[PDB]
């Protein structure tokens, strides 16, 4: 059971609770930022310098 | 003409404090006079008033009221303090004007 | 007297796992806190970020 | 400073409450909750909405009556040559 | 001696008696977070403010282009700016509701707690005034030119009182500098007074919806109201950011994107929204002095409410009559505001003059009257 | 305690006053008692214990002679198992500011006679001990809580307790103090509990042990006492637990154990609270709850 397994191992000891939040935020940051940027970028395909880029970035001369 | 009566009886249901099961006098804002009145209340009539409030509060915090059945009915509201208060005021007014003499 | 006093019926509000007056709440405790604590824990991460 | 203890004299009031971990966070969302939300909304709508509604009109009105005073009255030039 | 540090320590004892063991009514509603939120606004203006001041350049020739520079060149400066600016608005929002509450639940009976409030409000208004003049845009300028001029209405000391304000004989650099210095300082004065506001309060504990002794059921500020503040924190914090992230300039006049021109008062000049209502009142009294005076009392009247209380009961919770009046008054302002945003012509002008007549009367006459009437209907 | 029980076990049977309702005592019928006797007073569940100058066999004889029960079916031989009672961390506040002192009782669910843990628990309960105005020890007592209790005139008295039952238990503490210290008191108390589940030392247990051993003995001081112990040993524990035995189980317990065990039953558990009297000062279960962790 995860809730038990979780409460018992992480949320119980006020000292481990922290490590959980820290280590957690850490993961949370990465995943979030990645998807976020993704959700955005996609909602704007072909309009960002990330898309236009190639037409001039090492293409002419 | 019951006009006046028919009206008070209205505004009463209008104010609707009785939905919290509070008595008219229960709502009085506690000023220096009332404060004294309340101190004169017999212990039963007092602990009672209090509970009535501590109940009203409990409601107001839950965002609820009393089931219609337990609402206070106009004619049954007991002006438990009205008279006490009046006296208080009277006493004062006498002390007050007596110090102008 | 104090013998005529009883804790009213709180079924209306009780969490699902402790509604039966015949089952040790103790086992389904670890869970009830794990969750509430989970929310809070998460909320922290949120804030953090 | 510390106010807990002087507050007031109270006699005979039994209160029972259960730990938060034994009860539901937002229980009876329907049977209980909402209904009261409606209950509340009701009793109050007829005190709040009236005036606002009243204004809105005075707003629409003035707004329009103004706009009409912008348009020209062809009758100022039926004499013109 | 004492057991737990939290109560003995000269400093914790304070954090304690005002954030943790503080006695709070069990029933105070949403309309009770506005105090704390107001705080948060203050904290957010001072923070963002120091930051903006780190890049501002109080000086006519550069004041504009410094802000511009501060938004374009300074890392996240734009975000700072935006936040500072809408913060202002959200500040006023929070404050107007904070006042609302006070009015409807007669918290104004805590006189001192209240009077200081007015003071705070007044200051905020002043503070926010100078703040705006800084960017030195068209509005910045002309607003500066009007608001200050208001004092030219006072006889004798008047024409002089302005002199100081501007530091010159017309609104020029000297003004801009001293105004910046002023804007920089003032916020702090508020912070201070707030400390007082809260003190006078703590003498009585907080009021509460029903308007009856709450001593029969109080609850430790923590965790109850503490958690409740954080929620109310994020809640307001949302539209604020939303507003400032997706439509920064929504609440803001764009005519202020045109550097001040001491020679051209924009044809369409209308005050920051949070001042509109007053703007209106003054605009309806066609007389320098009257206009000014109308405005004065338009806000100064707050000080009176405490004496214009007649109901045997304290809050309007049980006074349907008063209530209806109250909301009418809310809407009365909501109107006055509209008018402000509307040119000086018909119908607008008359509609205005009325609402103003409206305003004062509800406060000076109907309220105390419907109030008395009210107790006779309950039979007191 | 009845109130404590009445909420700690709310809804189930345990939550009942041994004396029962006012109505039942007002209406109970000749019959109903008659039945109670028949229904409950039965040989398999009864135990004849005796202590003093008496020959075991002689006893058993007079026993066979008057305790002549005849068991036909299997029914009259089966001991009906009891529907386990549900613990519910919560509170019950009976207020009356017009009373001299306020009484407060807090507890966590207990294991039940069976559990070998009960030992440990009692060892713990020996560390926090009990205090009361008249103890001459005063500011010097070895019980942490007792000390502070004295130092700051915390309570008029306080006491540890591990009331056990067949299937459950009520581990906690009860103190009585002036309306204006209830808080500080509780606070120090709950602290001790926390300290128990976190930093109990070897020296702390060493003593408790020696203290416990003594009460262990003092419970067996005379005839009645012994007989009681036996009457109750067989009835709850199954057989008879000798002092030689009890003692081993105690010399066993050490720090690590106490910590683990108390933690096991006290840490971050929702407790039961019972308040009676002029209790304004102590407030919010939430807050009391929070006093269950860190420490
Ligand atoms: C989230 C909002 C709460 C929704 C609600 O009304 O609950 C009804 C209902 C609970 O019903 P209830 O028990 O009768 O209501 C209890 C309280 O009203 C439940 O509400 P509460 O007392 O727990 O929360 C109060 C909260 C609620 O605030 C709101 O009403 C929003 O107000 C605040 O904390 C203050 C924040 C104010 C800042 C707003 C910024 C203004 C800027 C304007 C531009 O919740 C649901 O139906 C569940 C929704 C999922
Ligand atoms: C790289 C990745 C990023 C790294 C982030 C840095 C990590 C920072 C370390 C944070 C340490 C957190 C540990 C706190 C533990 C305290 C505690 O006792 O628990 C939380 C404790 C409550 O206790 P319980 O939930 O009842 O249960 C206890 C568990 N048995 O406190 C709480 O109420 C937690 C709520 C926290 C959220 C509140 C903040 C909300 C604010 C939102 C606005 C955000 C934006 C603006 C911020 C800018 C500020 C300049
Ligand atoms: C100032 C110029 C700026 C323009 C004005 C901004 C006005 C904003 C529009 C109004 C938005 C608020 C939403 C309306 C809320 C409706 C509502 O909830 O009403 C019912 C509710 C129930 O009351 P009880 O009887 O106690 O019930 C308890 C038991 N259940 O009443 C309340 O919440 C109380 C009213 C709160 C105050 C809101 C006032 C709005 C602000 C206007 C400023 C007024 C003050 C004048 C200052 C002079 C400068
Ligand atoms: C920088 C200024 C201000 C801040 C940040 C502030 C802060 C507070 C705080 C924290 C509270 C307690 C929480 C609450 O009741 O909302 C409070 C209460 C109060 N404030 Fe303000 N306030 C400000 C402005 C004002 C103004 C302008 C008024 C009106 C003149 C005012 C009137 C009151 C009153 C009457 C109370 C009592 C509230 C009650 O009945 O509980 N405040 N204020
Ligand atoms: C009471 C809180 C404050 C209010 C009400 C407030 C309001 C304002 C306003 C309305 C502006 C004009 C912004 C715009 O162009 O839209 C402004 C500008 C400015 N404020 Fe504040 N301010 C406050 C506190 C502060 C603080 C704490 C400082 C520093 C002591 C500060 C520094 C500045 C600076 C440098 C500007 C110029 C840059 C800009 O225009 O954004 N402000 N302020
Ligand atoms: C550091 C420790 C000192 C802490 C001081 C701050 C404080 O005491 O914060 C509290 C939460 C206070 N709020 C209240 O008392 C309060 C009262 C009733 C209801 C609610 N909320 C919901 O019902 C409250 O939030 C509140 O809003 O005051 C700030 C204004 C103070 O900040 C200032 O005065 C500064 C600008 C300076
Ligand atoms: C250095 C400090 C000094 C001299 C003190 C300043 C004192 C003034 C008050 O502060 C409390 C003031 C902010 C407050 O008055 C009560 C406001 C409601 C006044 C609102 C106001 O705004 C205007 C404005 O913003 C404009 O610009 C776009 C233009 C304006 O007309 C052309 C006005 C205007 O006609 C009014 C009445």
């Amino acid at each position: 059971a995860l809730l038990r397994q979780a409460y018992s191992a992480l949320f119980r000891r006020t000292s481990t609770f922290a490590l959980t939040v820290v280590l957690g935020a850490v993961l949370f940051e990465r995943a979030f930022d990645q998807g976020a940027d993704a959700i955005f970028e996609h909602l704007n395909e072909g309009k960002l310098w990330k898309h236009i880029k190639h037409k001039y970035e090492a293409s002419e001369e | 003409g019951r006009l006046m009566d028919r009206i008070r009886k209205w505004y009463y249901n209008a104010a609707g404090f009785n939905k919290y099961g509070l008595m008219r006098d229960d709502t009085l804002y506690e000023d220096d006079d009332v404060k004294e009145a309340l101190k004169r209340l017999p212990e039963d009539l007092y602990n009672e008033r209090m509970f009535r409030i501590k109940r009203a509060l409990d409601l107001s915090l839950k965002h609820r009221i009393l089931p219609k059945e337990q609402w206070v009915k106009y004619e049954e509201d007991k002006p438990y303090l009205e008279p006490y208060l009046k006296e208080v005021i009277r006493e004062r007014l006498e002390r007050e004007a007596w110090n102008k003499k | 007297v104090h013998n005529d006093v009883t804790v009213p019926d709180f079924s209306a509000y009780r969490r699902e796992d402790v509604m039966d007056a015949t089952t040790s709440s103790q086992t389904s405790s670890e869970d009830r806190k794990g969750f509430s604590y989970l929310v809070t824990a998460t909320a922290c991460v949120a804030t953090a970020y | 400073g510390i106010h807990f203890g002087n507050l007031a004299r109270v006699r005979h009031i039994i209160t029972y409450s259960l730990s938060p971990f034994e009860q539901r966070a937002i229980p009876n969302i329907f049977s209980d909750a909402l209904p009261n939300v409606w209950r509340r909304f009701s009793s109050q709508v007829f005190k709040v909405a009236p005036p606002f509604l009243g204004a809105y009109l005075l707003y629409s009105w003035g707004t329009q009556e103004f706009e009409r005073l912008k348009r020209k009255n062809p009758a100022d030039y039926e004499n013109d040559q | 001696m004492a057991p737990n540090i939290r109560k003995s320590h000269p400093l914790l004892k304070m954090i304690n008696n005002s954030l943790i063991d503080l006695p709070a009514p069990s029933n105070i509603s949403a309309w009770w977070n506005f105090g704390s939120l107001l705080a948060v606004c203050l904290m957010t203006q001072i923070l963002t403010g120091l930051l903006l001041a780190m890049h501002y350049t109080a000086d006519t020739s550069l004041a504009f282009s410094s802000v511009a520079h501060t938004c374009r060149n300074v890392q996240y400066g734009w975000l700072i700016r935006n936040l500072h600016a809408n913060g202002a608005s959200f500040f006023f929002i929070c404050i107007f509701l904070h006042i609302g509450r006070g009015l409807y639940y007669g918290s104004y009976l805590y006189k001192e707690t209240w009077n200081t409030g007015v003071i705070l409000l007044l200051t905020l208004m002043a503070t926010a005034f100078v703040g705006y003049v800084l960017p030195w845009g068209q509005m910045s300028f002309w607003g500066a030119t009007v608001i200050t001029n208001l004092f030219s209405a006072i006889p004798y000391i008047g024409h002089t009182l302005v002199e100081w304000a501007w530091g010159g004989f017309s609104v020029d650099n000297p003004t801009l500098t001293r105004f910046f210095a002023l804007h920089f300082l003032l916020p702090f004065a508020i912070a201070g007074i707030t400390i007082i506001h809260l003190t006078f309060l703590h003498e009585s504990g907080s009021n509460n919806p029903l308007g009856i002794s709450s001593d029969s059921d109080k609850i430790p500020f923590h965790p109850y109201y503490s958690f409740k503040d954080i929620l109310g924190l994020t809640l307001m914090l949302t539209p604020f950011l939303t507003l400032a992230l997706f439509s920064p300039n929504l609440l803001g006049d764009p005519e202020n994107f045109t550097p001040a021109n001491p020679l051209v008062t924009p044809p369409h000049i209308k005050p920051e929204w949070y001042f509109l209502f007053a703007y209106a009142i003054l605009r309806s009294i066609p007389n320098k002095l009257g206009g000014v005076l109308a405005l004065a009392a338009s806000v100064l009247i707050l000080f009176l409410i405490p004496f214009l209380h007649k109901s045997k009961q304290r809050t309007m919770t049980f006074r349907p009559l008063s209530q209806t009046l109250f909301w009418l008054l809310v809407a009365n302002l909501l109107i006055l505001t509209w008018i402000g945003s509307q040119p000086v012509e018909h119908p607008f002008i008359i509609i205005g003059q009325m609402a103003s007549l409206s305003y004062f009367t509800i406060l000076l006459i109907l309220f105390p009257t419907i109030g008395t009437l009210e107790n006779k209907m309950l039979n007191y | 305690f009845d109130y404590l029980h009445a909420t700690a076990f709310q809804g189930t049977a345990l939550a009942r006053t041994v004396e029962g309702t006012t109505e039942n005592i007002k209406h109970l019928t000749r019959a109903d008692l008659a039945s109670y006797i028949d229904t409950h007073f039965k040989a398999p569940r009864m135990v004849l214990a005796a202590a003093g100058g008496i020959s075991h066999k002689e006893l058993v004889d007079a026993a066979r002679q008057h305790f002549s029960g005849v068991s036909f079916t299997y029914k009259e031989d089966a001991v009906p198992i009891l529907p386990r009672c549900r613990f519910t961390g919560s509170e019950i506040r009976a207020r009356d500011d017009a009373l001299p002192v306020a009484h407060v009782a807090l507890a966590v669910e207990g294991p039940g006679w069976a559990d070998p843990d009960n030992v440990v628990l009692h060892v713990a309960n020996a560390i926090i001990g009990r205090y009361d105005r008249t103890f001459g020890g005063g500011k010097h007592l070895s019980s942490r809580l007792a000390a502070l209790a004295v130092e700051h005139k915390l309570c008029h008295s306080f006491q540890t307790f591990n009331t056990s039952y067949s299937d459950t238990g009520l581990f906690g503490f009860h103190f009585v103090a002036d309306p204006l210290s209830i808080d500080d008191m509780m606070f120090c108390a709950q602290g001790e509990w926390m300290r128990l589940c976190t930093s109990t030392t070897e020296s702390e247990v060493k003593r408790a042990k020696n203290h416990l051993r003594s009460a262990m003995v003092a419970q067996l001081d005379g005839t009645t006492p012994v007989c009681e112990t036996i009457g109750s040993h067989l009835l709850n524990y199954g057989r008879r637990i000798s002092l030689e035995e009890w003692d081993s189980r105690i010399s066993a317990v050490d720090a690590r154990m106490v910590r683990d065990v108390c933690s096991k039953y006290i840490y971050d558990k929702c407790p039961a609270l019972a308040a009676v009297g002029p209790i304004e000062q102590l407030l919010d279960y939430n807050r009391i709850r929070s006093g269950m962790y860190w420490i």
